[PDB]
């Protein structure tokens, strides 16, 4: 009866995408426009967008009709 | 479709029950268009699905999975106890929802005890997605019912992320626990004040950029009261877990997925399966 | 996310030969509810194919000077709601241009692009009694627009996945210095793919990739260490199968021809008059 976290399964039929925790130590956020600190105060921070931009790159990069 | 019962009447459009729920110069309405964009592009079972799309001239009908209830009825019922495994339970569903959600980079934007609708197999339903909006590229501060507002959005942010929604998680939450509305203010101010006078007022050290915001005013600061003390028949885990979803920083607070790895959903006892939630 | 969208189901097609299958099935089925109604006014498919070309133009050139400024995005909506509603329609039954303008009208309200109805109708380069009647044409319009696109009205286009694509390159090919001087000339490519009816037989990130690495050999320098390291064998042959494909589209489009355009305008303008 007890719960236990499984992660979402979903084919993005490309390839893999780094995790959102790991993309300033991995240089991406070098590359992407710094969010403003008025963004900061709402929750806004650069690493959304990269990850948004790579995930649009990478998704069914090897998928064929 | 056939039409059987008349189920409700709102603001944008009029709901009817066909079984499935239909719900019918600018054009056509940009709400409508909104949920079509949205739901068409879905698929969870804990997101409301668009089964069909038809209409005539400027009026278009959406056809919807039956909505028996949802947890506004619940809520506000007095003849059915909410054990904690109840809560979990609800708390579960709509957490999964909202990660599914999140992960394709869409806002809810409207979460409340009304927009969570429920099966009669105890199944929870994100609905309402005349106020979602993908989130994610570099919108209005009015949004979400007041009483569900997140501090930041009372505070004017334009540019905001999942916290908007998972604060409102958090009222739920709460709305859970006591079966009265958390925070109920009249106006930003007075919700503002409320939010300040149970939660206290956060520092430069919970919030580093809370001068940042346009509509940001400075407020008195206020002894806010334990959450213990006001969640006075919860547990550690629970404690935590609300800590984490009413954390002023946005940034801090905590991600569905962030909620869903917390020990509180692993603990025991397990969520209530869907079959056996209360019915009003 | 597109992995999992409407446009991958139901609007990426295995071969352009399956579309001219569409296309001719929707001029026949025209011509036969035609004669059903009581010739050398037909048009051919190939020439509604041109017409169809030369209106996405026009749609092009009305969405540039469009004011306020358009996205990106709503463009390319606008384009591929064209593209997608004359698969399966013919121009002689609902006329192009009032189809584009009411894709553009659709396009711009599904992006979130608020803008009302006056400013949009005052975009038009026409009389306010003109403008008011396409504003008519176009309010009946939508429905039926909307009904064509099976009710999928989010379109993937391949400028995200383009950003992407150069954020990865910039941190991840070292080799690659500056990569930003690719950003115009597969610019250039994406417009020419636009063109073509690529945007039905492949993928958003596959279009992408395919300006990118043209602009790369179009410039002299190679990538394919890009695909292999940072990026199966036969996998790579399959991208570059596709790539080779997108690159023989993009070179054997023919631009359609003023004078032909214009024996195709008054011979569509007698079908509908
Ligand atoms: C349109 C779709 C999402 C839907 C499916 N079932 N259902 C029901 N069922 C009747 C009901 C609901 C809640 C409590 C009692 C009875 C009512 C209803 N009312 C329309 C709005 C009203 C405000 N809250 C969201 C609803 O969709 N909309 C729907």
């Amino acid at each position: 009866a007890l719960y236990e976290y499984q992660p979402l399964q979903i084919e993005t039929y490309g390839p893999h995408v780094p995790e959102l925790e790991m993309l300033g130590r991995l240089g991406y956020l070098n590359h992407v426009r710094a969010a403003s600190p008025q963004d900061l105060a709402g929750g806004y921070t650069s690493s959304l967008a990269c990850h948004r931009a790579l995930q649009d790159a990478f998704s069914g990069l090897f998928w064929q009709p | 479709y056939e039409k059987l019962d008349f189920l409700g009447e709102g603001q944008f459009a009029t709901v009817y029950k066909a079984i499935v729920a239909i719900k019918k110069k600018d054009g056509i309405n940009r709400t409508a268009l909104r949920e079509i964009k949205l739901l068409q592009e879905l698929s969870h079972p804990n997101i409301i699905g668009l089964l069909d799309a038809f209409g005539h001239k400027s009026n278009i009908s959406l056809v919807f999975d039956f909505m028996e209830t949802n947890l506004e009825v619940i809520i506000k019922d007095n003849s059915l106890v909410l054990t904690p495994s109840h809560i979990k339970a609800y708390m579960l569903m709509t957490l999964q929802g909202l990660e599914y959600l999140h992960q394709h980079w869409i806002l809810h934007r409207d979460l409340k005890p009304n927009n969570l609708l429920l099966d009669e197999n105890g199944v929870l339903k994100l609905a309402d997605f005349g106020l979602a909006k993908s989130f994610g590229s570099p919108y209005t501060h009015q949004v979400v019912t007041r009483w569900y507002r997140a501090p930041e959005l009372l505070f004017g942010a334009r540019m905001y992320g999942v916290g908007v929604d998972m604060w409102a998680v958090g009222c739920i939450l709460a709305e859970l626990l006591l079966r009265v509305p958390f925070l109920p203010g009249d106006s930003d101010l007075d919700q503002l004040t409320r939010i300040f006078e149970t939660l206290g007022t956060p520092t430069e050290e919970q919030w580093p950029d809370m001068c940042s915001l346009p509509d940001y005013v400075t407020f008195k600061s206020f002894p806010g009261i334990p959450l213990h003390h006001i969640f006075s028949a919860a547990g550690d885990d629970l404690l935590d877990l609300i800590q984490g979803l009413f954390l002023f920083n946005p940034c801090a607070r905590i991600t569905a997925t962030q909620a869903l790895k917390m020990k509180y959903f692993s603990n025991r006892p397990g969520p209530t399966p869907g079959c056996q939630l209360p019915r009003p | 996310m597109y992995h999992n969208s409407s446009q991958k189901r139901h609007w990426t097609f295995s071969s352009e030969e399956q579309l001219a299958r569409l296309r001719a099935d929707a001029n026949r089925k025209f011509r036969c509810k035609a004669v059903a109604n009581g010739d050398p006014v037909f048009l051919e498919p190939h020439e509604e194919m041109t017409l169809c070309k030369y209106y996405e133009k026009r749609l092009l050139e009305f969405c540039s000077v469009f004011k306020p400024a358009m996205p990106r995005s709503v463009v390319g909506t606008a384009c591929m709601y064209f593209k997608r509603f004359y698969l399966n329609n013919s121009v002689m039954e609902y006329h192009p241009r009032i189809i584009m303008l009411t894709c553009a009208f659709l396009a711009c309200k599904v992006d979130e692009f608020n803008v009302s109805s006056p400013q949009f109708v005052g975009n038009l380069r026409e009389s306010p009694l003109g403008q008011e009647k396409a504003l008519e044409q176009i309010l009946e319009y939508e429905l039926l627009l909307i009904q064509q696109l099976n009710f999928h009205l989010i379109v993937h286009n391949p400028y995200r996945p383009f950003e992407g694509f150069l954020i990865d390159l910039k941190t991840r090919y070292p080799i690659l210095e500056n990569p930003e001087i690719l950003r115009k000339t597969a610019d250039d490519f994406l417009n020419r793919i636009a063109l073509t009816d690529a945007y039905l037989l492949y993928t958003p990130s596959q279009i992408a990739l395919t300006a990118i690495l043209s602009s790369a050999s179009r410039a002299g320098i190679t990538m394919e260490s890009y695909l292999s390291e940072s990026l199966n064998r036969t996998c790579l042959s399959q991208l570059l199968d596709i790539m080779k494909s997108m690159r023989n589209l993009v070179k054997k489009y023919e631009p359609p021809r003023s004078e032909e355009v214009a024996v195709l305008k008054q011979k569509l303008e007698r079908c509908h008059s």
